[PDB]
Parts: structure tokens; C-alpha cells; sequence
RNA sequence: UAAAGUUGCUGCAGUUAAAAAGCUCGUAGUUGGAUCU
RNA sequence: CGCAAGACGGACCAGAGCGAAAGCAUUUGCCAAGAAUGUUUUCAUUAAUCAAGAACGAAAGUCGGAGGUUCGAAGACGAUCAGAUACCGUCGUAGUUCCGACCAUAAACGAUGCCGACCGGCGAUGCGGCGGCGUUAUUCCCAUGACCCGCCGGGCAGCUUCCGGGAAACCAAAGUCUUUGGGUUCCGGGGGGAGUAUGGUUGCAAAGCUGAAACUUAAAGGAAUUGACGGAAGGGCACCACC
């Protein structure tokens, strides 16, 4: 029985999608099927922000951020709890989490 | 109306409609409400043709008058915008009102305290009063609705094209329906204005009632 | 926990709706009147009912609560339902009307009206929310 | 709808449709007479002309082919017939 | 280049943008156009300039994505290369 | 048994059989 | 033999129960738009 | 700081585009091709599907010649295990890359032949065309490019479905089916034996295509429903649990 209408991937109107490697296990997962997270995180953690700011040579330095694109296989994305299993009805909800 | 000069819409009615904003619909248009709108403004709002609105209001008044027992007409409003208007309509006309939550099974569950079997059913908004509309398809119950441009017309037999969003427009629409029903019945004449003003049907939110007093 | 069950809650609601006259704000007076006007077969349950009656009296002294339909607040609400302004809010001397609705009224055989002021249509067709 | 009349459609509703999907098909194109300052004769030009039209009375191009309607140069007056 | 008087004398050797800046300008609903030329100056220095540009969404755009078509991207890249060559 | 492995075993059987038959 | 519409011309089925060729050209075969009193 | 090798083409990159499918992503140039759109151009049934034949056909694999970074079947070690010569780790050979010649197979999938009609609604999106307020860019006279609001045509998709259909899951097609006939190709007939044996045929080989029977069996199987279980998740609880 068909679990998903899109077969768990985002491929329409094409035959082949180039694979990528899961950031955790290095599994070969198609780019459309893979679960992608774009993490924009401060290089300095919030606990260390004040201590780094005081030791700054320049006043008003605004610390840089980290830009890392994360690719996940289904197994590692489920294990890491980035995605969870949902009900048959809530599976269809494509809206990203409001956070 | 029947093209009668007696049933034609007067200037006072158009003044009330324009003041209440009844002619102003929404940015969306249901494909079954296309015959009731006139044009779409530069800001996307659809203008509701007041000729068609008056025609459908008079048709609904005829349908209500044809129900011999006034209590067999049921008026429904789940939204607070039309609630007080529904109670005023029921008081003036004699219909049975349901203001607020419509209990499912009201029309279908005979073993139930609040079980009623109306002969006609009038709602303020088909999208907001979808439960009584759905239950009206179980008991052979014809339905009249106040429908905006985006209102769905399933189970709606007489859709009155009007802005059912604004409180002024909803109150005016219910007030005019009551006035036309009374005029068609015989009580109160159409040669002089009705003694009840439309603002008796308007919804007043807590901020408004606190400010006014 | 101190969650009141349906028994004491419903008994308090009925007692307040039916004898709102006699009940006050004091636990002792509420206890005495509750003992008088109801057959409560236990004293612990009577005390619980009286305590919830006092709590709900405080609740309703600060506004209307949905479970109780006392006659005074219903009379006040119904009086508020009959309020009618001195002049109708639809009795505007001037009604602002867009050119398209004016053309509709012209097709409606109502073009001679002088209450209507034609407003400038908005030259921006930006009425939809951006997608994303 | 459930009762839309197909024998007598509105003229706007027929200009809206595809030229082939109309009740009787009719082109969306036309012929124009284009006057040039450098000449006097009659130069009938197809609205969707695929050729570069040249006025015989000057070195001025009349229209340029385009994916749809031809692009008439600025300074030429065109009158549509039929 | 040389040291005299215990002072080290430097010259231009290259230019770059910080990694955070470049990663910040790469967003998801736009086209990024890149070009590069190998162009010599008048004093014998041969440079390889890299230019990057991103498609901008108009202030009243309702469309989610702003993508330049392939010919538009080629024209933009040609203009980039021409301007860099003219300026170097 | 997994069908792929059943096919592999059958293919090895056929390889031995064609080895013995000349 | 009927039941077997489980051989289906009448009259089966081919997404998941058995099943549409990996795909596209292609000859034979089959089928083929309006229009004549 | 440089130098050299091969490999790859991140982010941009999308339920977006192109191609018959396999498949296709750095710039630029050349070469030939292509769909859609526009057309008051031309020919005038030239068409649809297709035995026989034919072109292409992932990966792996084979034979030559280059190349051989990385990864890596085989293999060699090191590892908690009762027992790996499995999973994990360090290496590592053929391969992985390119050029010829083979191979013709994939869950080669939308597990849904193709061509043609009809049957709801809505918002988008890609391409072409058409129309229209206004906002932005190249000297102040215009197109045009980027937006904005629409219409038409083809396309990749997002849809209730009590139109309708299905065993249902679900499908605007998997609808227009006992109210059963638009055209046409391939193809199935309970489960195993078995895609096996044999014959033929192709291939260097690996293998590919076509392809039984004796015998054996009352079920195998599909969808869904409740429970039970999960070294599955979320939220709670208990000193017959722990801390």
C-alpha cells in the first residue's frame, strides 16, 4: 500500500536526481528525498557572548554567524528527532513547524 | 419583486446599503456567486450588485412568508456578528432562533431535548453555519443564507448576495429581511418607514458598549 | 489535588442560579445558606459546595460566567441588547463611494444621489499577501 | 452554472476564449494601413507579420517580426480594418 | 617584497570576502551570477577578478522567487566581465 | 530466503552444471 | 457440459491481489475527420 | 608559501526545467536538434496503434589502450561478541575515471501502454502570446528589461470526491462499466515446482531472450479493523521501580 503520494521524495517530471551524502552516516540519499536543515548559528555561543564581547579589541564588533547546510537520510533524521512519525492525517501537513 | 413598482427598491434602501457597506464583498469569488457581483475594484474587492441583492432578499421574504407557522422558520447565527440580529429577527417575525453554538443532531436526533423540525432554515453565513446547513440535508429542510463573494453554495437554496462580514451589513440585512417579511405578511405597511431602526440589529462588541455608556 | 468533581461543581452552579439572592461572599454565611436551601447528605460535601459557591460568587462579582444564568445579569444583558442610538449609524450625510460602485448605481438607476462622494481609486494593485 | 447558454454567448466571453475554441472560430489578427512620413502610397501590413516590412519611399523599416504581433516603429500611423 | 630597516614592506597580493558575508548573501529564492576574467594591469600584474551578483526581489513583488532567465544571466555575466576588464 | 539470494544460488548451480557439461 | 462474467464476441482482468514490454521508431495487421438531393 | 595529479562541479538547487527513456547543473565558443507559443503561410488525409525488424538503454560486469586522486567488492589486520572470516576501525586489489568494442539487465516505478472526446472548483508555477492602473533602469521625445493585475495555449504538480468509480487504500482519473462496444498494442488465469529443466537463439565470458512438465498443495495473497507486541516516538505515573 502507498504510504505517500510523492513516494517520500520531491521528484516530479524528471527521471534521476543526483545523490548526496547524509551528514551523519554518509549514506547516499537522493537530494530531493533528503531532509535538509539550514543552520544559521552564532559562532560564539550565547553563554560566551558577553565574555568574548568584553575581550574584544573593537567596540561594536557584531560577531559572525555559522552557515551549515545539513543533509540527512531518513534513518538518521528520525533518530536525531529532526523529524518524527506522524498520523495518517497529519502526515499531509507540509507547513514547517512554527517554532 | 416581480418587476412591480410597489416592490422596487427605494433610495432609502440604497442609502442604508451603502452606509453599511453591503455592496463590498471580499477579494475571493465563489464560482457560484459570479452572477451576483458587478465588478472587481482596483484593490481586488468584488462589488455586489444591489439589484440582485434586493431580488434575492425579496425571494427569501416570499419563501419565509409561505411558511404558515412563523415558528417553523429557524434563524441561525454562530458568529456573534449576526447573533443579536437573529434574536431581533425572531422577536419581530416569530421565527425560532439559535444564537451561538449549534448542537449537532439538533435536526436529526429525535431522542434529544433540543430537537426541532423546522420547515425553513435561515443562516447568517454558510461557511460559519455549515453544521445546520449539513443537517438540513437530512430532514428535507430548505435553506436561505446570507452569502458573501467567497461563500460556498452547497445546501444553500436562496443565497442573498451581501457582505456578511461587517456588523453593520449583517444587521442591516437581517433587519431588511424582517421588514420585508412583515410587509409581505400584512403587519406594518410600506407607505411609511418602519418604526424599528436598523441599529437595533447591529452587533456591539464589549469595547463599543463600554465606550458608549 | 483539590479539583472539585462534577457533584460539587453542579450543585454550586444550581444553588447560585436558583438562590443567588441569599448567597454572599463569606464562607460561613454561604455554608449556612447552603445547608438551609439544599439537602446535602454529607458535611464534607456541604463544605466543599459552599467553598465553590464562594469562589464562584467572587467570579461573578467581576463579570459574567457561562455556567450560571442568574436573572439580574440576564436582565442587564437583555437591556444592553435593546440599546438604540439617537441617530442611526447609517444616517450618514456623506457616504464615500468608489467610481465603480457609482457606475453600478448608475446602472442601478440611482445616479442622481447627492450624498455620494466619489473617492480616488487606489493606483496600487498591491492587495495580495506575498507568497512564501 | 448547469444552464449556461451556448447558442448566444456574450461577446466578451467569446473574445476571451481561444480563437479555435469559439463557437465559430475567428482569428485574433488583422491588417493595418501604415502611413510613413517618407511616402504616400498604401502599405497594408499584417499585424502578426513574420517579415521585415520596408517602406518603398525611404530607408525606414515599417515593422519588425516578433513572437506575436509585429513591432511597429515609432512615428508610423496604422489603421486597422475589419 | 623586501625588508629594510627591520620594516617589512608589503604589496597587494589578493582580495577576498569573509566566509560569513558570502554565506549570508547566498539565499534560496534568487539567482546568483558569477563571472571571472584574467586581465593584466598596465604595470605587468596579471589578475583574476571574481565577481558575484544576486538577483533582487522588487519592493512590491508577490512572487516568492526572483529568477533571471538563462539569456539574462548570460548578459549579466557579459556585462560583469566587460566592466571588470574595462576597470582593470 | 531472500529472492535475490535464491537467484544467486540458482545461478551458481547453473554455473557448476554448465562447468560439468561439455 | 452448465454452474465459469474462473478464457469474458456478447462479457473478465493488468496502481497495491496474477499482470503494461526500460524506452522510442517502425512493415504487415486492425482502425481511420466533414462534405454529393 | 607554492608545485603536480586525477576525481567532482557544493551552497544557488526548487514536489522547478529539458529529454523517448536511461538521464541531464562551472564559464565561453562551435555544430546539429527540439517542444510550446504566434501565424487570415503551405500541402491537403498524408493519420492512430503496431507482428516482423531497428535505434538508444543506470549501475555492475567482460576484452584491449591510457590514467589511477578519492572511495573501494576480494583480501590483510584490529576490535565489545558465546561464536565474524558481519555490522565498527586502519589499510587495501579489481573496479570507481577517460578512449574504443561488448553486455541489454534494474523497485529501468507513476509498481498506472499509446492516440482521441466529455466530465467540478481554486490558488500557484515554467514557457510563449495578448491586454491593462501604477512602481523602477540607460541623457528630457518611446519601445524594452524587473515588478504589479488579468486572459489564452501547452507543461511539471498541489484537489475534495455524496461528479463518479473502487475491496478498500485511494484515483479528476484508477471517472464517463450489468444504463456493459471510440481505435489499437502488450499482457494475467489459485499457491508452489520455477523463470527451473530442456531445445533453440545471442554473447569472449558473465549471462540475456523464448521457456515446460512430472509432482505438491487449501489456501497463498490484497485492503482495512481491533488487540497484542516493538532494543519505535510523544506525554504522564509507581519505593511490589529507580535515584
Amino acid at each position: 500500500t502507498k504510504k505517500r503520494r510523492n513516494n517520500g521524495r520531491a521528484k516530479k517530471g524528471r527521471g534521476h536526481v543526483q545523490p548526496i551524502r547524509c551528514t551523519n552516516c554518509a549514506r547516499c540519499v537522493p537530494k530531493d528525498k533528503a531532509i535538509k536543515k539550514f543552520v544559521i548559528r552564532n559562532i560564539v555561543e550565547a553563554a560566551a557572548v558577553r565574555d568574548i564581547s568584553e575581550a574584544s579589541v573593537f567596540d561594536a564588533y557584531v560577531l559572525p554567524k555559522l552557515y551549515v547546510k545539513l543533509h540527512y537520510c531518513v534513518s538518521c533524521v528520525i533518530h536525531s528527532k529532526v523529524v518524527r512519525n506522524r498520523s495518517r492525517e497529519a502526515r499531509k501537513d507540509r507547513t514547517p513547524p512554527p517554532r | 419583486s416581480g418587476a412591480l413598482d410597489v416592490l422596487q427598491m427605494k433610495e432609502e434602501d440604497v442609502l442604508k446599503f451603502l452606509a453599511a457597506g453591503t455592496h463590498l464583498g471580499g477579494t475571493n469569488l465563489d464560482f457560484q456567486m459570479e452572477q451576483y457581483i458587478y465588478k472587481r475594484k482596483s484593490d481586488g474587492i468584488y462589488i455586489i450588485n444591489l439589484k440582485r441583492t434586493w431580488e434575492k432578499l425579496l425571494l427569501a421574504a416570499r419563501a419565509i412568508v409561505a411558511i404558515e407557522n412563523p415558528a417553523d422558520v429557524s434563524v441561525i447565527s454562530s458568529r456573534n456578528t449576526g447573533q443579536r440580529a437573529v434574536l431581533k429577527f425572531a422577536a419581530a417575525t416569530g421565527a425560532t432562533p439559535i444564537a451561538g453554538r449549534f448542537t449537532p443532531g439538533t435536526f436529526t436526533n429525535q431522542i434529544q431535548a433540543a430537537f426541532r423540525e423546522p420547515r425553513l432554515l435561515v443562516v447568517t453565513d454558510p461557511r460559519a453555519d455549515h453544521q445546520p446547513l449539513t443537517e438540513a440535508s437530512y430532514v428535507n429542510l430548505p435553506t436561505i443564507a446570507l452569502c458573501n463573494t467567497d461563500s460556498p453554495l452547497r445546501y444553500v437554496d436562496i443565497a442573498i448576495p451581501c457582505n456578511n462580514k461587517g456588523a453593520h451589513s449583517v444587521g442591516l440585512m437581517w433587519w431588511m429581511l424582517a421588514r420585508e417579511v412583515l410587509r409581505m405578511r400584512g403587519t406594518i405597511s410600506r407607505e411609511h418607514p418602519w418604526e424599528v431602526m436598523p441599529d437595533l440589529y447591529f452587533y456591539r462588541d464589549p469595547e463599543e458598549i463600554e465606550k458608549e455608556e | 489535588g483539590r479539583v472539585r468533581t462534577k457533584t460539587v461543581k453542579k450543585a454550586a452552579r444550581v444553588i447560585i442560579e436558583k438562590y443567588y439572592t441569599r448567597l454572599g461572599n463569606d464562607f460561613h454565611t454561604n455554608k449556612r445558606v447552603c445547608e438551609e436551601i439544599a439537602i446535602i447528605p454529607s458535611k464534607k460535601l456541604r463544605n466543599k459546595i459552599a467553598g465553590y459557591v464562594t469562589h464562584l460568587m467572587k467570579r461573578i462579582q467581576r463579570g459574567p460566567v457561562r455556567g450560571i444564568s442568574i436573572k439580574l445579569q440576564e436582565e442587564e444583558r437583555e437591556r444592553r441588547d435593546n440599546y438604540v442610538p439617537e441617530v442611526s449609524a447609517l444616517d450618514q450625510e456623506i457616504i464615500e463611494v468608489d467610481p465603480d460602485t457609482k457606475e453600478m448605481l448608475k446602472l442601478l438607476d440611482f445616479g442622481s444621489l447627492s450624498n455620494l462622494q466619489v473617492t480616488q481609486p487606489t493606483v496600487g494593485m498591491n492587495f495580495k499577501t506575498p507568497r512564501g | 452554472p448547469l444552464a449556461k447558454d451556448l447558442l448566444h454567448p456574450s461577446p466578451e466571453e467569446e473574445k476571451r476564449k481561444h480563437k479555435k475554441k469559439r463557437l465559430v472560430q475567428s482569428p485574433n489578427s488583422y491588417f493595418m494601413d501604415v502611413k510613413c512620413p517618407g511616402c504616400y502610397k498604401i502599405t497594408t501590413v499584417f499585424s502578426h507579420a513574420q517579415t521585415v516590412v520596408l517602406c518603398v519611399g525611404c530607408s525606414t523599416v515599417l515593422c519588425q517580426p516578433t513572437g506575436g504581433k509585429a513591432r511597429l516603429t515609432e512615428g508610423c500611423s496604422f489603421r486597422r480594418k475589419q | 617584497e623586501d625588508v629594510q630597516g627591520k620594516n617589512c614592506l608589503t604589496n597587494f597580493h589578493g582580495m577576498d570576502l569573509t566566509r560569513d558575508k558570502m554565506c549570508s548573501m547566498v539565499k534560496k529564492w534568487q539567482t546568483m551570477i558569477e563571472a571571472h576574467v584574467d586581465v593584466k594591469t598596465t604595470d605587468g600584474y596579471l589578475l583574476r577578478l571574481f565577481c558575484v551578483g544576486f538577483t533582487k526581489k522588487r519592493n512590491n513583488q508577490i512572487r516568492k522567487t526572483s529568477y533571471a532567465q538563462h539569456q539574462q544571466v548570460r548578459q549579466i555575466r557579459k556585462k560583469m566581465m566587460e566592466i571588470m576588464t574595462r576597470e582593470v | 530466503m531472500r529472492a535475490k539470494w535464491r537467484k544467486k544460488r540458482m545461478r551458481r548451480l547453473k554455473r557448476k552444471r554448465r562447468k560439468m557439461r561439455q
